[PDB]
């Protein structure tokens, strides 16, 4: 999930301005719901996930709002010591312990269309269910959530965060959110704020917070973090928040899942865009967005690195002096502006096989044992942190490879691919252009289950939010646009015609086109 | 269109977007379920079976293994009960509002069921059930622990535990410590350093 929050100071306009961009998917019918609620003194348009009382993405008609999922760490598994002679037995505070035993029964609908039961045991030890358990080593391994029996307060936070008409009741509303999240706001008097919400628990300072937590006693939480601890801004300097789910700042750690706040972060797209402009408008969000959605997310560290290798060897290579210049001119998308099929730039197809090519030469050798775990760290979706390293020669805790074996990789890896490329294609870079990816909008979102039937209309496959609103606060009110894909209405009539609004924004999505932000009735009549 | 849904005026407007104009919360937070039943009652029946364990009840065997997470994970009906009992009593009024909107259009659906009740419930030959603000918050934790949950501590145990035995710990605890680091102080920020001061660090 991306967003952007724009303080006055860096607005064309001198207002603020949000941006939202919630990735949760792409089903139908959709993972959001959007709605206008109007009762005196509350007045708010915009979506929130779907069954949530309370609008998400969107403005009240005192401030706007967004979130991003935090990645905070609100997760701790316990490794329980079991007993050697009794497997259901843990040792905790001085003593066995027992497991709490428990059976659930569930009624299946068999092949048949029948009625058929299946019973399910698991445990529970005092510090959550266990989730993994391996008598033969005696250990079992529990679960934490440091929200647990906090939910409904969390929505009643989200429900504040409705009604809050300033930035006091915003906050407070913020402080009592207890899941790892990030929120965002900005208001019509030109102000812009930052919370990475949630309780997080004080641990202790004798474990390694990556790993599993020995379960015995000695280890326990020591109670939760002050909000005023939590990573927050009102007006930060620089005029601006980006976030596209990287770390909140400087300090802030997150244990176990560092993996996603590396040196190498996506965010970089939205950063970049923010600070190539001087002052910013909406249109300008819009075309950010759009470079982030196509952007090929390894070039911004990655590209300038090939670069300079193949410049070190182009006057001996003509073709890495070609590939050079190929590089160089494009503008590191996978877009298809003439709607051909085809993406635009053949480099990079190019740039892709070469990007394959060296992770593997990378890590298959050393991390193969290991690549059902580690391949999405190491090619991670929102960063190659350790490759860039590796192949930099900037500092590490193990040498993965010396710098004449990490310039090897760089040049073995473009020979290769421009082989492929040449006796499948062509010579010129044209030849390469790959076919584009689609997606649909399916039946399964996130959850896991299927709630419907889905769409089966492609689309380019875009690095997007699920919906998008761009929201500026004028001073009279909130005012921009937004799409929702697919469409509101996920009703399918039992025989078989679709809602009229099923799917009638998937065009809109598909095409970078969004209908108006209405929040005055006058508007909202004729929309 | 506009319309009168018992005391608030709802206005569709060309993508069916529903705008809810309520005279108090009480009415408005009623539409909002209601409207949100209207438009999507199968996805939300789902979303609940998703957080009760109920799902293989209409997709069968394969989700018994799903259900079975989320009844190990989740809360009774009564504990969610305690939960919303500790709410503002405004709050907890207006989730039990939004459930009533819901069970409004469940009950309507059920009285004229092939006009109103989708394809994916004559299919699987069941119907909605009424809905309580218990199964409101099943809704809100289905997706938003989605977000949260995670048992990477164990997949980085075991990641430690394969590299110890293919290479000694002391090489193993170093390609750990580049796999999975304490703090990348290069990693993007989304406050930087300059962006405000901690006095207390002394400016
Ligand atoms: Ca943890
Ligand atoms: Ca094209």
């Amino acid at each position: 999930s991306n967003a952007m929050i724009i303080g006055a100071k860096k607005s064309k306009s001198g207002n603020a301005l949000l941006f939202s961009g919630p990735q949760v998917g792409f089903v139908a019918p959709g993972f959001l719901y959007e709605v206008g609620l109007h009762s005196p003194g509350f007045d708010m348009e915009g979506s929130g996930f779907i069954g949530y009382p309370f609008i998400m993405f969107g403005a009240n008609q005192h401030l706007a709002l967004t979130a991003t999922a935090g990645y905070g760490n609100v997760t701790d598994i316990f490794e329980e010591k079991l007993n050697p002679a009794n497997s259901t037995q843990y040792f905790y505070k001085g003593k066995w312990r027992n497991m709490e035993k428990r059976t659930e029964t569930f009624i299946v609908r068999g092949e048949d269309g029948k009625s058929k039961k299946i019973e399910e045991t698991f445990f529970h030890t005092v510090h959550g269910p266990v989730i993994s358990l391996d008598k033969e080593k005696n250990v079992a391994y529990s679960k934490s959530w440091s929200f647990r029996g906090t939910e409904a307060k969390s929505i009643q936070a989200y429900m504040k965060a409705n009604w809050a008409k300033n930035v006091k009741e915003f906050q407070q509303a913020a402080s009592e959110f207890t899941m790892s999240l990030n929120w965002y706001y900005a208001d019509k008097k030109g102000n812009i704020a930052y919370y990475h919400v949630g309780k997080y628990p004080i641990r202790s300072n004798q474990i390694d917070d990556r790993f599993p937590t020995p379960g015995t006693g000695e280890y326990e939480w020591k109670g939760f973090q002050s909000f005023a601890k939590n990573p927050q801004a009102i007006n930060p300097k620089k005029g601006y928040v980006v976030n596209w789910n990287n770390k909140p700042s400087k300090y802030w750690r997150n244990g176990e899942y560092s993996i996603v706040w590396g040196k190498d972060n996506r965010v970089q797209q939205f950063i970049n865009g923010i600070e190539a402009r001087g002052k910013v408008d909406l249109k300008d969000l819009n075309e950010i967005n759009y470079t982030a959605s196509f952007a090929q997310l390894r070039t911004h560290y990655f590209k300038p690195l090939l670069i300079k290798t193949l410049e070190k060897y182009q006057s001996e290579n003509k073709e890495y002096a070609y590939l050079v210049e190929q590089l160089r001119k494009w503008n590191n998308l996978k877009e298809d502006k003439n709607h051909d099929g085809y993406y635009d730039a053949g480099v990079a197809a190019f740039f892709d096989e070469w990007w394959n090519n060296t992770h593997d030469k990378l890590f298959n050798d050393s991390l193969g044992i290991v690549s059902d775990l580690t391949r999405e760290i190491t090619d991670h979706r929102m960063g190659a942190t350790l490759a860039y390293k590796v192949l930099s020669g900037e500092p590490t805790n193990y040498q993965w490879k010396s710098k004449e074996e990490a310039e090897k990789i760089i040049l073995e890896s473009t020979d290769e691919a421009l082989a492929k490329l040449h006796k499948e294609k062509g010579e010129e870079a044209d030849k390469w252009r790959a076919p584009i990816k689609t997606m649909t909008f399916g039946a399964k979102s996130l959850i896991a289950i299927p709630h419907g039937y889905g769409s089966k209309t492609e689309i380019i496959e875009m690095n997007r939010g699920s919906e998008n609103h761009y929201i500026e606060m004028t001073p009279k009110q909130p005012e921009g646009f937004n799409v929702t894909p697919p469409g509101q209405i996920g009703f399918i009539h039992k025989d078989g015609t679709l809602s009229e609004h099923y799917e009638d924004q998937l065009s809109l999505y598909a095409n970078w086109k969004f209908k108006p932000f209405l929040f005055d009735k006058k508007d909202v009549k004729r929309a | 269109d506009q319309k009168k849904v018992e005391n608030v005026t709802i206005i569709r407007d060309s993508y069916g977007v529903p705008h809810l104009y309520a005279k108090n919360k009480k009415d408005l937070y009623k539409a909002y379920g209601y409207v949100m039943a209207q438009d999507r009652l199968f996805q939300l029946e789902m979303f609940r079976r998703g957080n009760e364990g109920t799902v293989s009840e209409i997709f069968g065997e394969e989700y018994v293994t799903k259900d079975e997470q989320s009844r190990r994970d989740g809360y009774s009906d009564q504990e969610i009960q305690t939960m919303l009992n500790g709410l503002d009593r405004e709050t907890k009024q207006l989730i039990e509002q939004f459930a009533e909107g819901i069970t409004a259009y469940v009950n309507e659906a059920v009285k004229a069921p092939d006009q109103k009740l989708s394809k994916e419930f004559h299919d699987y030959g069941f119907l909605p059930r009424k809905w309580k603000a218990t199964d409101v918050v099943r809704l809100y934790m289905v997706s938003m622990t989605y977000f949260m949950d995670n048992h990477q501590e164990l997949k980085n145990a075991e990641i430690l535990a394969r590299l110890e035995r293919t290479y000694g710990k002391e090489k193993a605890v170093k390609m750990f410590d580049d796999l999975v680091w304490k703090n990348d102080l290069e990693a993007p920020t989304s406050i930087q350093p300059d962006d405000q001061t901690d006095i207390k660090k002394e400016g």
